[PDB]
């Protein structure tokens, strides 16, 4: 509910797609929801090390770094 | 374009072109610190940090089942090409 | 040209105290309270990158220039796939079209090269047709996608991150933190191929 179908289908429209199917919505909220937690779930392990109270975006890139191809090629 | 570098003014140019609401984003990884149970905040550079690689992985997930869907007549992208793609162009996370 | 030179000055000055402010809301820690809030920091750095780009703009609109930042997006991409140069012309017309959602379906493809080729009257056999038109697609996608990512990568992140260097991880050294990141890398995997699979399996029950 949170994101919103317009948004959805504009990312979809984004990378070529011109239709999409009535569950892609669910899904992509599925996805989106499961990378972040990823990428979370990293830079807090990443911030926790260093005994920080704060998630640093630095710990985020760090995190980044470890989600595959993401961010393949920064640095 | 006196005081500041042009690379910084492409970067927040960038940040106004996002796809995702700023504010259900914020809300969502806000559930997820929820959900973690973390005791801990974030920078606000952060959550932007995430927002562009979040809608960057969302665009390129869609790029990839737009790559592997060949038809005659134009489909309607459902979930199966979605898997589809995804294992012929790999998990891009 | 003295008032129009001070008042540029003005704008100029505006431009880099309205930077300095975002730079400093960008360091702002946020509480998990001020992420459900509309006025956070996190909103309004995004407000003041907005007003930012307007005044920008305005300067650009004032020094005769566009307002092009020089984006790696804003490249036009060539297309000289095919030897036939009629069909080059309109993929590349196609792939370069004025927009930011301007991503061709095989379908846009297909359908210009079947017009090209019909047009400029050249023998079309059907099959080799869709051949070509299937690989010009895939060559032209890959070359928009690597586009996109070039165009993250290059304009990512903010001064904070300007200094990643990937040898300076402190996983590298560290032995402990590198098994909790392993863990959470199977995790992590494991995960997004639940949901692909997930939603897969629910297309199927409802056909």
């Amino acid at each position: 509910q949170g994101i919103t179908k317009p948004a959805i289908r504009r990312l979809a429209r984004r990378g070529g797609v011109k239709r999409i199917s009535g569950l892609i919505y669910e899904e992509t909220r599925g996805v989106l929801k499961v990378f972040l937690e990823n990428v979370i779930r990293d830079a807090v392990t990443y911030t926790e090390h260093a005994k920080r109270k704060t998630v640093t975006a630095m710990d985020v890139v760090y995190a980044l770094k470890r989600q595959g191809r993401t961010l393949y090629g920064f640095g | 374009p006196g005081t500041v570098a042009l690379r910084e003014i492409r970067r927040y140019q960038k940040s106004t072109e996002l796809l995702i609401r700023k504010l259900p984003f914020q809300r969502l990884v806000r559930e997820i610190a929820q959900d973690f149970k973390t005791d801990l905040r974030f920078q606000s550079a952060a959550i932007g940090a995430l927002q562009e690689a979040s809608e960057a992985y969302l665009v390129g997930l869609f790029e990839d089942t737009n790559l592997c869907a060949i038809h005659a007549k134009r489909v309607t992208i459902m979930p199966k090409d979605i898997q589809l793609a995804r294992r012929i162009r790999g998990e891009r996370a | 040209q003295d008032p129009s030179r001070r008042q540029i000055q003005r704008l100029e000055q505006l431009l880099a105290l309205y930077v300095a402010e975002i730079r400093r809301l960008q360091e702002k820690e946020l509480d998990l309270s001020e992420l459900d809030d509309p006025d956070s920091a996190y909103l309004q750095e995004a407000r003041l990158k907005r007003k930012l780009i307007r005044l920008f703009g305005r300067l650009c609109e004032l020094k005769d220039c566009s307002s092009l930042t020089g984006r790696v997006i804003e490249q036009r991409i060539p297309y000289r796939g095919t030897r036939y140069p009629e069909v080059n012309r309109r993929i590349e017309r196609l792939i370069n079209k004025p927009g930011p959602d301007t991503f061709p379906d095989y379908g846009d493809v297909l359908r210009a090269v079947e017009k090209a080729a019909a047009r400029h009257s050249l023998g079309l056999p059907r099959q080799q047709l869709q051949l070509m038109a299937q690989d010009a697609f895939r060559d032209v996608g890959i070359r928009l996608q690597e586009r996109r990512h070039l165009d993250l990568i290059y304009n990512f992140g903010c001064h904070l991150t300007d200094d990643y260097r990937p040898g300076v991880d402190p996983a590298l050294s560290d032995p402990v933190l590198a098994r909790r990141l392993r863990e959470n890398r199977s995790l992590a995997m494991s995960r997004l191929d639940e949901v692909i699979s997930k939603y897969a399996m629910l297309q199927d029950k409802s056909e």
